[PDB]
């Protein structure tokens, strides 16, 4: 899934 | 005290609709509020959650889960709404599928009959392979055997939802209000305020409440601009943890006070990379002033030699050296989308097989070494040679030099700005300022999200070059490669490409070849090593064609903490095994020492391998 804090 | 975890959060959650959205900024909150069938222990094993027992048939097609009877739904105030029942898992699948969940690819071609239901070949959901046998028994029937299926249940699209609550909430289900969902996990959401604060409270009536140590979790929004006073808040006792940034203005005094307390994380499940926009249409954040510049940049990124030249000139160590230490920069390095030891292929690791496929693609890849914690790509001479070949072919198409590449960045995160400026300094020096210019566009957090990370469509992405990531969702190499496939990959948009409108450019780039390799790999379900080998061939295609340029992983950076190490849930995939899962996390009064951490890591290493062996053998007891 799409990452955090990006 | 040891009962309150106080720290920061930097994401901008957009929705608590855990069935339709699987961006980590959202599920990092959801994972503390909603439980699924399974979760992760601190060693990486899958352990019971809402399901206290499970079985798989001998043909591997039927998974049955037994729900523990003290599993309950609670409202945000903590009052019990309803016991969790097996029908809630049927409701979850149907709602997620009927409303085109972002995570639909994890189940569309796995649950029996689900693809026929999604495409309209058969609109009878009773033919779809998810059933409630009774109130405590949920049954999934699959299209094909999936050894990684149980790992899939740690994703929120496979989480239950109460049908009566969902229908009465309607449009107002899963917003940013704590009252928009029901709670079945270890924590209740006391407060959420966007760009301000998140507060959890331990649920006293959660079925596993006796394992929850931390009674309060308070997270304050942190821009990422003042990397300093997080350490001062740690000194104050206000925070349970603080990152330490060697390139800060006070690291000298910080290091000598915490010399015995600085600890480094492990490389974890997030794979980070750079990528090109090969179909840019939005041009609202660019330093280019003429069409000739734009036409030149557009043609350049479609040239294979140009992309390889940028790839060989990108120093990943320098980019990581801006945030972390100049020495510690190499700890985070990653050269593949699939972690090189994610799986084994016979006597070979996955990365070793990928390199063996890669060397057969061209002499630019001879001697390639895709191991962790080192830069496989950076090579000035091969970068300059590739650009010389790129320059000769692009001039025939009327391309003016230097090439201007836009990259958008969050202005407020000092780590990202200095990192991207190091890529600018490296790429401009290796390739020459007369050949390439990197234009770093510093944008506000909202603006950057509007036109990059959270851009609504692929045509809205406003850059030529970007830095993004991906977190493994299940235990199979496809989880890191499927997102970029040109049929239905969720991350196809980061290339600026749409699966319907851009099919001739997709074919022009060879992305149809890449998608067919993945489809060829996915058909292998009896020979697992052959399945891994065919996904390794697809990973070799992506590396060679340089639309994606792998860079680093998360973790591997420095901090000081009061968190007792290696107690939290841990996993290579899913949302239940990272630093956002506070259920098993434990706090101590004294600051963790480097001696304590390194000794805990050694024993955690031993005990996890013993525990993983035993769980693999115990898993055979469930094949009944
Ligand atoms: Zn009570
Ligand atoms: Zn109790
Ligand atoms: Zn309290
Ligand atoms: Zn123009
Ligand atoms: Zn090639
Ligand atoms: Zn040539
Ligand atoms: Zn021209
Ligand atoms: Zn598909
Ligand atoms: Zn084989
Ligand atoms: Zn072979
Ligand atoms: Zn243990
Ligand atoms: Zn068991």
């Amino acid at each position: 899934f799409p990452p955090q804090s990006v | 005290d040891t009962k309150t975890y106080s720290s920061t959060f930097s994401g901008n959650p957009t929705t608590f609709n855990y069935l339709l959205d699987y961006y980590a900024d959202n599920t990092a909150i959801i994972t503390n509020l909603v439980d699924g069938l399974l979760e992760n222990d601190n060693h990486g094993n899958l352990v019971p959650s809402l399901a206290e027992d499970w079985s798989v048939s001998s043909d591997g097609l039927t998974y049955t889960y037994k729900l523990r009877k003290d599993a309950k739904w609670f409202t945000a105030d903590g009052e019990e709404y309803s016991p969790v029942k097996a029908q809630d898992f049927v409701t979850g699948i149907k709602y997620a599928v009927d409303n085109k969940s972002q995570a639909i690819d994890l189940i569309q071609n796995s649950i029996k009959g689900l693809n026929d239901y999604i495409t309209g070949a058969d609109s009878d959901f009773s033919k779809v392979g998810v059933k409630a046998i009774d109130d405590q028994t949920v049954e999934y029937t699959l299209a094909r055997p999936e050894p990684y299926w149980n790992s899939k249940t740690t994703n929120s699209i496979l989480f239950p939802v109460n049908e009566e609550f969902l229908n009465s909430k309607g449009k107002d289900f899963g917003t940013l209000s704590p009252d928009s969902i029901l709670y079945s996990g270890p924590y209740l959401l006391k407060d959420f305020t966007s760009k301000s604060s998140i507060e959890y409270v331990k649920n006293p009536h959660y079925y596993d409440h006796d394992k929850v140590s931390i009674e309060h979790v308070k997270l304050a929004y942190f821009d990422g601009s003042d990397q300093e006073l997080t350490i001062r808040n740690f000194e104050s006792g206000a925070y349970s943890i603080a990152g330490v940034y060697p390139n800060s203005s006070n690291f000298a005094k910080t290091k000598e006070k915490y010399k015995d307390n600085i600890v480094y994380s492990l490389q974890d499940k997030t794979s980070w990379y750079f990528n090109f926009n090969v179909n840019r249409k939005a041009y609202n954040h660019t330093s280019k002033t003429t069409d000739e510049q734009k036409k030149s940049t557009e043609t350049a990124v479609l040239n294979k030699n140009f992309r390889q030249a940028v790839n060989f000139a990108l120093d990943r160590t320098a980019y990581s050296a801006q945030s972390n230490g100049e020495e510690a920069a190499s700890k985070t390095l990653l050269n593949t989308l699939v972690p090189p030891t994610f799986v084994q292929v016979g006597d070979k690791t996955f990365g070793e097989v990928v390199a063996s496929k890669l060397v057969n693609y061209g002499t630019e890849w001879s001697g390639i070494n895709l191991a962790d914690a080192q830069d496989a790509y950076f090579n000035k001479e091969k970068a300059q040679a590739k650009f010389a070949e790129a320059k000769k072919e692009l001039t025939s198409q009327g391309v003016t030099f230097p090439i201007h590449l836009d990259v958008a960045v969050d202005q407020t995160s000092k780590n990202a700005v200095t990192g991207m400026n190091s890529v600018k300094q490296t790429l401009e020096s290796v390739l020459g300022s007369d050949n390439i210019v990197i234009d770093v566009q510093q944008l506000s957090t909202d603006d950057f999200n509007n036109v990059a990370f959270l851009a609504p469509t692929a045509a809205d992405r406003d850059y030529d070059f970007n830095f993004d990531g991906w977190v493994g969702d299940y235990q199979d190499p496809s989880t890191y490669l499927n997102p970029f496939n040109a049929e239905d990959g969720f991350y196809l948009k980061i290339f600026g490409l749409d699966a319907k409108e851009d099919k001739e450019k997709i074919t022009s780039l060879g992305l149809d070849t890449y998608t067919k390799m993945l489809k060829d790999a996915d058909r292998e379900n009896k020979d697992v090593a052959k399945r891994y080998e065919k996904y390794a061939e697809a990973q070799a295609w992506m590396i060679d064609n340089s639309l994606i340029m792998s860079a680093m992983s998360s973790g591997g950076t420095a901090s000081v903490t009061k968190v007792t190490p290696f107690t939290r849930g841990y996993s290579l995939v899913g949302i239940k095994g990272d630093g956002n899962n506070y259920k098993y996390m434990k706090l101590q009064k004294d600051t963790v020492t480097t001696k304590q951490f390194e000794e805990a890591k050694s024993k955690w290493e031993q005990e996890s391998k013993k525990a993983i062996e035993k769980a693999q053998k115990e898993a055979e007891k469930h094949v009944k």
